[PDB]
Parts: C-alpha cells; structure tokens; sequence
C-alpha cells in the first residue's frame, strides 16, 4: 500500500570540507575561499565536481567573478571546456582571461560555437588568433564511411557546420561581399532541406536566416547613389538580376529597389486621374502601327526612339495581341462563311489575315526558346502553354494543306467519314481560339488589383490535383462496380428513338453499358445533369435497379457531401497561409514582368517581327559603410531588453574598491 | 577549409 523512493543511481558523495568550499565558491566569499585553497594545497579536491557536474571554475564562471576566476587558474588545473561555458554565457572578460561529464557535443569548437551565439565582439575577439572552420562537402569515399561509421554524429556535425556558417555576424566580419555569399549561402541551404527529410524545418530557418540578413543589410542604404552602385555592381542591374535568379523576394520587393525599378519603367511619363491614363493607354494603342514602321525605317528618328520605352513597348505589344484577338472574334462569326460542301476549301481572306501572327508568334518563341535553353523554357509554366497553342496551330494549318491536296471534288457534309481531315482542322481551330484568348490572364500582374488574385490562384493549384487524385481514385471504383453490374441490358442504336444511344440525348439510355460511357454518366452526375430514371432497365429486374440506385446514391453522398466539402476546407486553410505574403510575391512576379521589357532585342510587335578595378574599390566603400551600421542598428534594437545597466554598476563599484586596494 | 580574416 505504500511506494519506496529511493535513489537509484547515486553518485559519489562529497566530503564535509568539500561541501563548505563549494558553498565558499557560490557564496562569492574570496577570503574564506581563498584560506580553504591554501589549507588544501599546504595540507591535501580542487578538481571535484558538485552533483550536477560543475567544478568551482564553472561556478566561478556562471557567478561572473574574474578573481576567484584567476585565483583558481593560477593554482589550479585542467581548464577543460571553461572557454565554450564562458563564450556562452556571452562574457567579454572571462573569455579574454580565459584566452590569455560535458554539455556540448565533443564536436563544438570555440569559434562555431561563438557563431551560434552571433555575439560580433567575441567573434571578432576569435578570428584575430588564426581560427578557421573546415568546408563541408556536398559525396565522396570518406563520407560514405562516415556515414556508415556514426550517421547520427556526421548529420548533426554537418547541422552545426551550417548554422556556424549562417551567422549574420560572421558573414559581415569575414565575407569579401556579404551579399552574393547570403545568396549562395540561402540557395545552398534551401537545396539541403530537399534532401535531408528528417531536418527540413532547421534548414528552412536558416535559408529564412540568411535571406534576412541580405534584405537588412539592403536596407541601410541612406542615398541614391549608394543605391546604384550595390545593384549594378558585376563581379545592366547584374545584382538585381542575381537576386532574381536565387529568388530573393524580399531582397527584390524592398521599397527603394521597387522606386528605382519604377522610375526606370515609367521613363517618358512624369506623374504617371485613371480616365487620362486609359484614354493615353488607348490613344498610344491606336498608334502601335505607325510606331512599328518608324522604329523599322529608321531607329535614329524620334519616332524609333519613341518606342524603346518600356512602357510604350509593352502597350504596343498589348494593343497587337488585342488586334489579334478581335479578329479571331471575326472568324468565328463567319462574315466571309464558306460553301460548307468543298471537301478542301481554299482560306479564306480572315484566315490570310490571321497567318501572318501566327509566324510571328512561332517564330518569337523559337527564338526566345533557343536562347534562353532548354531548361529555362521547362522553368516557365506559360511557355509550355505557349508551345502547346503553337503546336496546335502548326497541326491545323498542316491539316488544311492535306485535305486541299487530297481532296478536289465536292461532296455533301452528312456522307463524310468522322474522321475526315477537315472537321479535324476546324475542332483543332476552335481548341486554339479557346487556348489563345486565355493567355491574356499573364498580363494580369501589371495590375495592382488583379495581380495579387492571379498570383495566389497559382499558388494553390498543388493541392486541387493532390483532390483530384482521389476523386478519380473514388470515380474509377464506382464506374468499375455500375459498369460490372449494368452491361447484360445492352441495346442497340436502331432500337432507340431518334437512333441515338447514350446520355447525350434526349432521353437518356445505355448510361451504364461500357466503362467509357459508366465515366462519363459518372462525371456528369456532379453538375446534377444526369436524370433518375437511367438506373431502370426494361426486364424489370427490381433487385438489380435497386441495387444499382443504391450505387449511383452512395457515389452521390460520397463525392458531393463529402469531397467537395474536404475541397472547401483545405482551400480555405492554405489561403490564409498564402495571404500573408501576396504582396511581395506579386511585386516579385511585376518586377519579372517589367524586366522582360527592357531589352531592346524584342522590340518590334509580332506581326512585324517577320519583316572595372573602380567599381570594386567603390563596391567596397559603400559594404563598409553598410555593415557599420547594420551593427550598430540591431544591438540598439536589443536594447528593447537592456535593464542590465545596474549591473555594470556594481562593476563601477568593483572598480572603486579595485582603486582603493 | 576556409580560415576567418577582419576584412597610451
Ligand atoms: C474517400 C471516401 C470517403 C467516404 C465518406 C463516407 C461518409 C459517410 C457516407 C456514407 C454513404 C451512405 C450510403 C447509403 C445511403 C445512400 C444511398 C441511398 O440512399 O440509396 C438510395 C436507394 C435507392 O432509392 O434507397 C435506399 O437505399 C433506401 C432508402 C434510403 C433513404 C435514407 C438514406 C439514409 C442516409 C442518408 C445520407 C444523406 C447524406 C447527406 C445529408 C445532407
Ligand atoms: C472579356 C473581354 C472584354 C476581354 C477582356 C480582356 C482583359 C482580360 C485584358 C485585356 C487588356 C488587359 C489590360 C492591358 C493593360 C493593362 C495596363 C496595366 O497597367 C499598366 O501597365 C499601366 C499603369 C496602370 O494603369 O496601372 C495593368 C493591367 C491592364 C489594365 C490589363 C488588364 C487586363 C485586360 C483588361
Ligand atoms: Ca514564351
Ligand atoms: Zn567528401
């Protein structure tokens, strides 16, 4: 009825005298100390360790005494790890003194230890005695063995090797350019986390870190001219262009850069209410022609240099892709119509209108393809939909060239084959009008409005398929099982009225009788489109349409009451997530799109498409003063926490008694 | 191996 406690694993116990001078030791008590070493050391443990592991040298060091600190250290011995307690309890003096059972893994050494810290004064302190810290590697004999030695000891010394390399205060101290490093360093650490599963979240924060850092150290710049020279330094804006391909957002989204990125854009237009703005935008529109055959003839004139502004170039560029479009409207109007009965017509005038855009566009986006590269036309998502459009153009003017050639009589519509080349071409016609119309959601980000919706609708898009995935999982097994037990009730056409087999007709029949039909019928169900009385059969069987209504209701409740609302609520936690930072992804996405304007390579719209030791030294001026300041501003911004001013007071005493003694 | 340098 009654529990014993007991000490199951008892250490060695100290001495009465022990015990007293540990207590001498804590108590701060330099004579009673003192007379205890001298008994001891005329009389005979100076090195015992109190229960929880701590010499008097450790007390001394956490008491923040220097001398009983030196009074042990000239009698005493074995130092041990006193230095990494001292540097991390992140005192000056005992560490300086210092320099002149264990808590830390045996693979810390002082100076990452101090970076862990980042407490600048006692790095700068380390560095100046010739410390270095070793390179981690990236796959090699002698990591594979230590892999297979100790994993756990080689992941967690490559961890502390990284968070000794991340410390803002060491990259400030001993980095030529502090910048590109936390670019690299950030990159570096982003690619580690997708490899090392088990400890993504500390590699996420110290990419975060270092990312940090690189925006803070941007962010002291006082002048303008200081401005210029860190974003067009080049080891044209090359640091900016560096900062975007290493995706630094917050680098590139910071007030001043964006300033400067919109006086470059808005060039030509001083003070850029709305109404002036869209009747200049149409009016400048309007003129897109004229502008083309001036910049063609002679670029010299006013007129050419007109339209090398960016601004006016991506009107231009707008107002013909806008022409281009209205007349594909005129298409599909069929104002010029056809006989409808030629098996191969000849085009006609809107089709010999439309092909010159066509080219332009293929050709636009060849070039744009082989220059860039394979894998940068891979990395944009609306180049592969661009490339699909274009593909889908070339097959329908090859389409047309073949049934012109093949065929040379006329015919009636109703005795073609269905898989005639003609009807081919005009589904693959209307698919690309579809395709083409809805590339003008890219030109959404130029908007402050519709921008930040169009950016945070592409964020989302990884989870909708991860749903989709499931449902067709849940759809192919309910299509399985209807389609197993509804295909011995099969009927033909010819029995039908009107000869129409199917869902797609007036009364629907046959919903069920082929895997095919059973996944449309299925998928159609979702808009309510599909009626009732498709799950009766004309035998009469009750058990069989009642077993099957009972599969059609239980898909129903699965893929309506459930998923859709599952949809709902994950759409609604990851956009609260995604909302936190639209703003500076959108101005990161802007920023993309205006640069892709200031080239001079593209100029021309594409329907007429077809016819060096001075800047280092001033580099490093401008990183001198930037890393001063960075210093200074966040040890005062640490002083949000810094009561401890009555504590150097009592030093001030100590001082007095020092000078008095 | 990279060793650290500070760039009466
Ligand atoms: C990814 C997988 C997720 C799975 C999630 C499952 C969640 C729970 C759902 C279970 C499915 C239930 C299947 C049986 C009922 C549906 C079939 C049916 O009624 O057959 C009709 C057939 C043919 O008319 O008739 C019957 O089976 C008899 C009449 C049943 C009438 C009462 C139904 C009670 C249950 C109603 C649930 C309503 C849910 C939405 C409420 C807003
Ligand atoms: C449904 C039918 C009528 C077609 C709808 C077309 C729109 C989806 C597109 C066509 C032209 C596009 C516009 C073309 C150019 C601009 C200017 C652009 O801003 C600037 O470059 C100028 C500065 C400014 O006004 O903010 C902002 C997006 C916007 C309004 C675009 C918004 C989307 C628009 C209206
Ligand atoms: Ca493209
Ligand atoms: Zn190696």
């Amino acid at each position: 009825d009654r529990i014993p406690l007991q000490i199951v694993r008892a250490e060695t116990e100290l001495s009465a005298e022990e015990k007293a001078f540990l207590n001498a030791v804590e108590k701060g008590d330099y004579a009673t100390v003192k007379q205890a070493l001298q008994e001891a050391e005329i009389y005979y443990n100076i090195n015992c360790m109190d229960p929880l592991g701590r010499s008097a040298l450790l007390i001394a060091i956490e008491n923040e005494n220097l001398e009983i600190m030196e009074l042990l250290l000239n009698h005493s011995v074995y130092v041990g790890d006193a230095l990494l307690y001292a540097i991390r309890k992140e005192v000056v003096g005992a560490v300086e003194l210092l320099l002149s059972f264990s808590e830390f893994t045996p693979d810390i050494t002082p100076i990452m230890l101090a970076a862990h810290t980042n407490n600048y004064e006692i790095i700068k302190l380390l560095v100046q005695k010739r410390v270095t810290i070793p390179r981690p590697h990236q796959n090699c004999v002698e990591c594979v063995s230590s892999s297979e030695v100790d994993s756990l000891r080689h992941s967690r010394s490559r961890l502390n090797i990284y968070k000794a390399l991340a410390s803002p205060s060491l990259i400030a101290l001993s980095s030529e350019d502090p910048i590109l490093t936390a670019f690299r360093l950030g990159w570096e650490l982003k690619e580690l986390s997708k490899v090392e599963n088990e400890f993504k979240a500390e590699y996420e924060e110290l990419s975060q870190q270092c990312k940090l850092f690189a925006k803070d150290l941007l962010d002291q710049a006082r002048s303008s001219r200081e401005l210029e020279i860190i974003l067009n330094h080049r080891d044209d804006l090359a640091k900016l262009k560096v900062a975007i391909k290493y995706h630094q957002k917050e680098f590139v989204a910071q007030p001043n850069c964006q300033q400067l990125l919109a006086t470059l854009w808005y060039d030509g237009f001083p003070g850029w209410h709305w109404v002036v703005k869209l009747l200049t935008c149409m009016t400048i529109g309007f003129l897109f022609p004229m502008l083309s055959i001036a910049y063609l003839i002679s670029p010299r004139s006013n007129l050419g240099l007109f339209i090398k502004k960016p601004f006016i170039k991506f009107i231009c560029h707008t107002a013909s892709y806008l022409t281009f479009l209205f007349m594909l409207l005129l298409a599909s109007q069929h104002i010029v119509r056809t006989d409808l009965h030629v098996q191969g017509p000849p085009p006609t005038v809107v089709e010999w209108m439309i092909l010159p855009w066509v080219l332009g566009f293929i050709w636009g986006e060849i070039k744009e393809m082989w220059d860039g590269g394979f894998t940068e036309y891979i990395h944009d998502w609306w180049n592969l939909m661009d490339f699909a459009m274009n593909s889908l153009y070339l097959a329908t003017i090859s389409l047309k060239i073949v049934a012109y050639v093949k065929y040379n009589g006329s015919r009636p519509r109703e005795e073609w084959e269905m898989w005639h080349p003609t009807l081919i071409a005009e589904a693959l016609f209307a698919i690309s009008n579809i395709l083409s119309s809805l590339r003008l959601i890219s030109l959404f980000t130029a908007n402050s409005h519709l921008g930040p919706l169009q950016i945070s609708l592409g964020r989302m898009l990884l989870d909708i398929l991860k749903f989709l995935f499931i449902y067709c999982l849940v759809l192919l097994a309910f299509a399985n099982g209807l389609n197993q037990l509804y295909f011995y009730y099969e009927t033909r056409a010819i029995d039908e009225p009107n000869n129409c087999k199917g869902i797609r007709c007036e009364k629907q029949n046959n919903a069920f009788s082929t895997l095919f039909e059973t996944l449309q019928s299925l998928f159609w169900s979702v808009f309510g489109l599909l009626n009732l009385y498709v799950t009766n059969v004309k035998a009469r069987h009750e058990f069989t349409e009642f077993v099957g209504a009972t599969m059609f209701g239980t898909y129903n409740v699965i893929s309506l009451v459930v998923l859709l609302n599952m949809l709902i609520a994950m759409m609604n936690n990851s956009y609260q997530l995604i909302a936190d930072h639209a703003d500076i992804e959108w101005k990161f996405a802007r920023t993309k799109l205006w640069m892709s304007y200031f080239d001079e390579g593209g100029t021309l719209p594409p329907p007429f498409n077809i016819i060096s030791l001075i800047q280092n030294q001033h580099y490093q001026e401008v990183i001198r003063n930037l890393v001063k300041r960075y210093v200074a501003a966040m040890i005062r911004n640490s002083k949000t926490h810094e009561g401890l001013t009555e504590e150097n007071f009592k030093e001030l005493k100590q001082d007095i008694s020092s000078f008095r003694y | 191996v990279m060793a650290l340098k500070d760039v009466l």
